């Protein structure tokens, strides 16, 4: 079970809502992340002009719907928006969306009572992205046109004066398309139109009124090396990091030499400043002359074009397999589970090793069935060597096509490969995708993208005989 | 007995073990990654949602149409069902702030940008590609010359092999080929030695040079990252008597004569960014200026509390180091021929050392010649008494910046006259006068110029007053070191820049007195532009406004710039130097445009600085917005203080917040550290400097920047507190006091430290490691 990954359960289409007659598109979606556990997951889908609230509840009936639209939402202003996250009341603990777009402020809105909780004011331009601070519910980074990162505080403590921290200086020169936080709060990392991407270190913030935010000037890791076009999302996987790029087709997951966010988080006056206008990539985290970054793996994203403004989500929680997601331009949602690299690996070990200890007398054996290494053992004794095959490596001894197919998809050795989709769904007519958000308890991925789609996905569900 | 074949067939089986390393080290980092995902937190008690039903139906209304799947194919399993549901529509409470791209930040000066690179796109992705792989390979090549241990085939003789080759042509320099051979030599050994190394070399790049991939690195693009290789191709280099030449060379070169910094925003960035001090360097290096000195010396108090010489001057003192034998020569030469101060007090207090011991080493000069050939005065500029006539504004162009072109001061030994190159009289179209800098004499040189005449008990040096007043006939502020008369050595300190009382009287520094007027951020009055900027107290026509700050960058620096972003103000327009403060600058990049315009720009010269300074030209009522008259400036190179009221909304500049009629306007402090930190960085990041002097000269700069000096009447004040704020540093280290020595070194041989100040920091120092000897 615990090996299982989703399949298509619900689509729905929503009405087109910037009419000039097709062109309306969702632009992000997220689960709310508050709810006490197994709590039923809600999330909101954005369009341009409308925030869908939808619970999602397991059903018996193939046919019964489990999506519920519970609250709707339209910014009646003039703006078109394509960036939200969650946050909550200070005072009174109840859900708070956060919505932003090309007017450059966020609303936040109340939405168990359909209203406006306040605006959030100060951005030179449109605002592209938004994120939700892991270690404070009531922090959040929004991502601009005018290049900078605003971050934004709802204590109370600051409602006279929100905008704690301005993420500027130099370190962008375009228009930043993805900001994201590390979970201990202090990390954010940005990303744009320049081909840059930035790892800021924020400060601890006063718990008390700011005449001023502080500001920053300097990233502590800074590079435009590791894509060559525009970088259109990026995010932490732990200390790793994830980001993709325009015309490239893959997902990069790479690390940053000598970065852990065990070691204290460096100040301000420790950044690296560029005394150097030629040199791409600069770092406070160096540790004969090494690379300052170093590319790990590259899953591979056909199909999505010159399409940018496409983003993936990590499902990464406590005692469940880690499953990055994304969907293409073409139709295809992709996903990845990452635990079946190391348990491939595993496999291939202990093929490659018995295949020496026994001169080729090999028997491979499924695993998820009811017998052991030790019941299949018994059935040729200490003669032969038994190996356990992961359920889900299907052929396509074993063929060289069953290699090259298994290696493609679960080979860790090439920083240059391009690793397939483990799954690859595809959608009914044309769709770029967007955004992808799970649920907390990983058993929905909602996918949402152009003609207002969402396309819901589940997996664990409780169906039985129609 | 190796093959190249052989070889090549060796490193293909050790690089398989490249792969199966990655493939482990990205299964473990996947796998560490896992265990240590975090638990979601906040979470609430409740489910705030459990309370909302669906809410499927003049309400404003929108329609949803669901499809189900099943099966691995996702194939549908009807049409789907379509619901309407009602729109909560909620407006926002308030309006974005005009629109602006970057964070705008405030400088109190203008500051030098270096020239930055516009970023063909296949050699640009193929060497990102080869130096990913220079990196992944690098840290193999010693372990495997390790395991195949062929004689000669090791790091230093394959840098000596590479060093031989015929691309030592294209790759390298006359000194790059010179000091890869002085840390290495040529000798590589035996004849097979020889034969090993090249052998490798080519089984190497026949292995990893394949042509026919994107992933392929040469052996000499491993070799070039080498700890020790790599400085030798990193341009980043800050260079009896002789012995004093070479100790003061880091200080006669980096030293600014400005501000006296050692990284600032003075001097010329070549187009590799190289910079040229404005330094000892640049008129002459020691010699010139301490000649000089000696010579001014020729033709012309209490004792120390460390057992002073001039009553002690037995045995039982310490031999002496050669560092401490060059610190008592370099200040014996730069103190020279003085009457009022001798050196063996403050080597005896640089060095831990009694002032009798200096004394009895110093007891265990070249000779300097007297000549005033005197030079007819010229017609249209009386230097004695301050002031120009006839035809001068056709003689001269000191007072036209646009036509000038910069020069380093004449550092000759004759008279300025073209016959003697000199720059003044003869670089440009027409004479300029000969500046502060300057080596000659206003006594010598009929070309010096003396400051102005102006003393009133009244306001003087204004914009007309009997008497002009030279220096604003020039175009130019006053120096507080020439222009005695007005006031200038005190109200161009910026110390007394809101001592109201005393500024009413004596008005040609606003620039170096740094107060700008109250002014205000807000929308602008004109459709068609986004911010303004709003006069927040009353000025009167006359008054200096405000100064237009920003980074100084060249021509095609400018055009790099105007491409890269899809308003750069021209400062020197024949030298090219343009003023840009899209992020970096003040309140005055934000002032619009209007043919009748209420303030005016003039570039004015200020202490060796060019300089923009805004002056009204009406009465400006409080609320009221500023304009100016563009004109050519912009070119296409391809009673506390209040807000006022006013009908336009305005703005914090910083938070953006909007401001109150009547609330207290905000002055916010200039926030300089990231500024600072690029100087200290820029210092460190010289390989010519010792870990030593890095160290001193760093926090000098650290202190004397955060003072903007422009003028030497200022220096022996802020010398002062560097000594008394720092001498408990200055005595823990060594190091650090003869350092410290140099930099009175050199100043006293500009002879721009008086020696007052000398014997006091003598005390300083002498009692600070008093308090040390606990
Ligand atoms: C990188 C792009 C381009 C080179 N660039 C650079 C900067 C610093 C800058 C700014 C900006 O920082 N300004 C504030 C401001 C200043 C600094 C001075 C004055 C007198 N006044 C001001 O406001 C704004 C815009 C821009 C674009 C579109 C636009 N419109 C489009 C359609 N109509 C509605 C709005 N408006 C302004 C571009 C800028
Ligand atoms: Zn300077
Ligand atoms: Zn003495
Ligand atoms: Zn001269
Ligand atoms: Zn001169
Ligand atoms: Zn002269
Ligand atoms: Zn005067
Ligand atoms: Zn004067
Ligand atoms: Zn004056």
């Amino acid at each position: 079970a615990e090996w299982e990954l989703p399949r298509l359960r619900t689509s729905f289409i929503f009405q087109d809502d910037y009419k000039s007659q097709d062109l309306a598109e969702f632009f992000d979606v997220k689960f709310y992340p508050y709810s006490p556990p197994g709590a039923p997951p809600v999330f909101a889908a954005t369009s341009k002009k409308h925030a869908v609230i939808c619970r999602l509840t397991q059903t018996t009936d193939k046919d019964a719907n489990p999506c519920e639209i519970i609250q709707l939402i339209r910014d009646d202003g003039n703006e078109a928006n394509c960036a939200s996250c969650w946050s909550k009341d200070p005072i009174t603990d109840q859900p708070l969306l956060c919505i932003a777009g090309n007017e450059g402020n966020v609303k936040v809105y109340n939405v168990t009572e359909g209203k406006l909780y306040r605006t959030l004011v100060g951005h030179g331009g449109g605002i592209n992205d938004l994120a939700t601070s892991p270690a404070n519910p009531y922090i959040i980074a929004s991502a601009s046109d005018d290049t900078t990162i605003r971050i934004w505080s709802l204590a109370p403590e600051h409602e006279k004066q929100p905008c704690v921290c301005i993420l500027g200086g130099e370190g962008h020169s375009y228009d930043l398309l993805s900001v994201a936080f590390h979970d201990n709060g202090r990390y954010v990392l940005s990303a744009g139109h320049d081909q840059v991407i930035n790892l800021w270190a924020l400060p601890e913030f006063p718990n008390e009124h700011m005449e001023i935010p502080i500001v920053i000037y300097y990233p502590h890791f800074s590079s435009s090396e590791i894509h060559n076009n525009l970088v259109d999302c990026v995010a932490f996987y732990g200390d790793l990091i994830l980001s993709r790029a325009c015309h490239e087709d893959t997902i990069v997951l790479w690390r940053i030499e000598g970065f852990s966010s065990d070691d204290p988080i460096p100040g301000p006056l420790d950044a690296p400043t560029p005394t150097d206008m030629t040199k791409q990539t600069r770092s406070y985290f160096t540790p004969s002359r090494p690379a300052m970054f170093t590319r790990l793996a590259q899953f591979h994203t056909p199909d999505c074009g010159v399409q940018f403004f496409m983003r993936f989500r990590m499902y990464h929680v406590p005692g469940k397999h880690p499953i990055l997601a994304f969907a293409n331009a073409k139709s295809k949602t992709f996903f990845w589970d990452l635990a079946r690299f190391g348990e491939y690996a595993r496999f291939m070990a202990d093929l490659k090793e018995a295949q020496q200890s026994y001169n080729g007398r090999v028997v491979v054996v499924d695993q998820g069935q009811g017998i052991s290494l030790a019941q299949a053992q018994q059935v040729h004794g200490p003669g032969v060597g038994v190996v356990m095959k992961p359920a889900w490596l299907v052929p396509k001894g074993f063929s060289r096509e069953t290699l090259q197919a298994w290696a493609d998809m679960y080979d860790l050795s090439n920083p240059v490969g391009l690793i397939k989709a483990h799954r690859s769904l595809a959608i009914d007519g044309a769709f770029v995708g967007r955004q992808v958000g799970w649920s907390p308890e990983g058993e929905w991925c909602v996918v949402v993208g152009n003609g207002n789609r969402a396309l819901i996905y589940q997996r664990w569900g409780k169906e039985r005989g129609l | 007995e190796w093959t190249v074949d052989k070889i090549a067939s060796a490193l293909s089986v050790l690089a398989e073990e490249v792969p199966q390393n990655h493939s482990r080290l990205v299964n473990f980092l996947l796998e560490e990654t896992e265990k240590r995902a975090p638990q979601p937190r906040h979470l609430s008690k409740t489910d705030p949602f459990a309370h909302m039903k669906s809410k499927a139906i003049g309400v404003p209304t929108m329609d949803v149409k669901f499809k189900q799947h099943s099966g691995e194919y996702g194939k549908s399993r009807n049409s789907g069902r379509r619901f309407q549901y009602p729109v909560v529509c909620i407006k926002p409470d308030r309006e974005p702030v005009p629109i602006y791209y970057f964070h705008h930040a405030e400088i109190r000066k203008n500051i030098l940008a270096l020239n930055s690179q516009l970023n063909p796109r296949s050699q640009k992705i193929a060497k990102r590609a080869q130096a990913e792989y220079a990196a992944t390979l690098a840290p193999y090549l010693e372990p495997w010359l390790r395991k195949l241990n062929i004689e000669g085939c090791t790091k230093s003789n394959l840098i000596r092999f590479m060093a031989s080759q015929p691309e030592s042509d294209d790759s390298m320099t006359p000194q790059q080929k010179s000091n890869l051979l002085d840390t290495y030599s040529d000798d590589m050994g035996s004849p097979q030695a020889v034969r090993n190394a090249s052998m490798f070399t080519e089984a190497w790049d026949r292995v990893f040079n394949d042509q026919s991939k994107l992933r392929r690195v040469a052996l000499r693009d491993i070799l070039m990252l080498d700890k020790n290789v790599e400085p030798i191709f990193d341009n980043k280099r800050a260079k009896l008597m002789q012995k004093v030449i070479d100790a003061l060379g880091s200080y006669t070169t980096l030293g600014c004569l400005i501000c006296f910094s050692h990284d600032c925003e003075h001097g010329e960035i070549e187009r590799d960014n190289q910079k040229r001090c404005f330094s000892l360097e640049e008129i002459g290096g020691l010699m010139p200026s301490l000649r000089r000195k000696w010579a001014a010396q020729i033709e012309q108090h209490p004792p120390c509390r460390n057992e002073c010489y001039r009553i002690h001057g037995n045995q039982q003192v310490p031999p002496w180091s050669e560092n401490e034998v060059g610190t008592l020569e370099w200040m014996f030469a730069t103190i020279g021929y003085s009457q009022t101060l001798r050196p063996e007090c403050f080597v005896g207090a640089i060095l831990g050392r009694p002032c009798w011991d200096v004394h009895r080493k110093l007891q265990e000069l070249p000779p300097v010649e007297p000549t005033i050939p005197k030079q007819k005065s010229l017609p249209w500029y009386d230097r004695r008494k301050k002031q120009l006539m006839s035809d001068w504004a056709d003689a001269t162009i000191t007072h036209e910046h646009a036509v000038r072109e910069l020069f380093a001061p004449c550092h000759h030994d004759g008279p300025c006259t073209a016959a003697n190159g000199c720059p003044c009289a003869s670089a440009g179209t027409h004479p300029v006068l000969c500046e502060r800098f300057c080596l000659c004499t206003a006594e010598e040189c009929p070309l010096k110029f003396t400051g102005c005449a102006c003393h009133s008990s009244g306001k003087t040096c204004l914009q007309r007053q009997g008497r002009p007043c030279i220096c604003v006939q020039l175009n130019r502020e006053c120096d507080p070191t020439l222009c005695k008369g007005c006031g200038a050595r005190e109200r161009a300190d910026p110390e007394n820049a809101y001592d109201e009382v005393l500024h009413s009287t004596g008005q040609n520094v606003a620039l170096q007195r740094g107060a700008a007027k109250a002014v205000v951020l807000g929308k602008s009055q004109l459709e068609a532009c986004g911010y303004g900027l709003f006069a927040a107290e009353d000025i009167e026509e006359g008054e200096f406004v405000i100064e237009y700050t920003g980074e100084l960058i060249s021509h095609d620096e400018g055009v790099r710039r105007e491409h890269r972003r899809g308003f750069l103000f021209t400062l020197l327009e024949q030298e090219g130097i343009w003023v840009d403060a899209a992020i970096y600058g003040n309140l005055s990049r934000y002032i619009n445009h209007a043919t009748d315009g209420n303030i005016m720009p003039k570039i004015m010269y200020v202490n060796h600085e060019w300089r923009i300074k805004f002056t009204a030209i009406k009465d400006i009522k409080a609320g009221e917005e500023l304009f100016f008259n563009y004109g050519d400036n912009f070119p296409n190179l391809t009673r506390p203080l209040l807000v006022p009221k006013t009908t336009q909304p305005l703005f914090d500049p910083l938070s953006k917040v909007q401001l109150l009629p009547g609330q207290p306007l905000p002055q916010h402090p200039i926030d300089d550290s990231w500024l600072l930190l690029k100087h200290r960085d820029n210092l460190q990041d010289f390989i010519d400097l010792r870990p030593e002097e890095k160290e001193f000269l760093q926090e000098w700069d650290a202190f004397i920047l955060r003072r903007h000096i422009s003028s030497e009447q200022y220096l022996p004040r802020y010398f002062l507190r560097f000594v008394r704020e720092k001498a408990d540093w200055l005595v823990s280290k060594r190091s650090r006091g003869e350092e410290f020595s140099k930099l009175v070194a050199t100043l006293l041989a500009r002879r721009v430290l008086p020696e007052r100040v000398v014997i006091e920091a003598t005390q300083v120092l002498n009692d600070a490691r008093g308090r040390l000897r606990e």
